[PDB]
């Protein structure tokens, strides 16, 4: 709110990366609805089983049970 | 008769992976150090079930639950090729709206939102009676949204053991692998209610 600034350091804004597409995805046979491919390490918004959401999708190490769909951190 | 439950009938409540965490759950378990009936009369379900048999043949493979049982209203037959039926079946040794065709063995059978749910658990063991020492989490298996009510279950031709599940708080405990190698009951005693605390 000045029209004259100090030296120093000042937070003005944020930065936030943006997806770049929307990945939707369903089982081999039909969820209800058309999949598309698999993009990996890039900001999409994936869909996976109704399951929505924003990110950079890896490749995990992660060993999930043979009935484990999701996974959870600490936060949940 | 009577046994001591020990620390059997864990189950996995969902199907979320989890690594070397502690996870507080509020759930149908089996009360850890719990009465089960030791043993076919028909049995109630109340709102779930743990069953558990040892077995050298196959002896016990059928299950029955529903509330006539009289072919009046739905009655569900599973009988180990497992093959799950719901038809109003007339009745037991040796209009249908589903059809399914596929050592301490140990199973959760519960019914949530018109859903019934079978957990199980296969092991080996070195002993011929009372549930054995240890702790292993049972892995769901079936899932069907049938919608049956279920008031009376009953086994189909060995001894069995049967307790009924009660709506608990549970810390359980996930390895690095996501499998559930330990569980605190928080209202066993003051010790676990500090540790579930805590």
């Amino acid at each position: 709110k000045s029209f004259t600034v100090e030296k120093g350091i000042y937070q003005t804004s944020n930065f936030r990366v943006q997806p770049t597409e929307s990945i939707v995805r369903f089982p081999n046979g039909s969820g209800s609805g058309s999949s598309t491919n698999l993009v990996k390490n890039k900001c999409v918004n994936f869909n996976f089983n109704g399951l929505t959401g924003t990110g950079v999708l890896t490749e995990s190490n992660k060993k999930f049970l043979p009935f484990q769909q999701f996974g959870r951190d600490i936060a949940d | 008769a009577y046994t001591n439950s020990f620390t059997r009938g864990v189950y996995y409540p969902d199907k979320v992976f989890r690594s070397s965490v502690l996870h507080s759950t509020q759930d149908l378990f089996l009360p850890f150090f719990s009465n089960v009936t030791w043993f076919n009369p028909v049995l109630p379900f109340n709102d779930g079930v743990y069953f558990a048999s040892t077995e050298k043949s196959n002896i016990i493979r059928g299950w029955i639950f529903g509330t006539t049982l009289d072919s009046k209203t739905q009655s569900l037959l599973i009988v180990n090729n497992v093959v799950i039926k719901v038809c109003e079946f007339q009745f037991p040794f040796l209009n249908c709206t589903f059809e399914y065709v596929s050592n301490l063995r140990e199973f959760v059978f519960k019914n949530i939102d018109g859903y019934f749910k079978i957990y199980s658990k296969h092991t080996p063991i070195n002993l011929v009676r009372d549930l054995p020492q240890g702790f292993s989490a049972l892995e769901p298996l079936v899932d069907l949204p049938i919608g049956i009510n279920i008031t009376r279950f009953q086994t189909l031709l060995a001894a069995y053991y049967v307790g009924y599940l009660q709506p608990r708080t549970f810390l359980l405990k996930y390895n690095e692998n996501g499998t559930i190698t330990d569980a605190v009951d928080c209202a066993l005693d003051p010790l676990s209610e500090t540790k579930c605390t805590l």
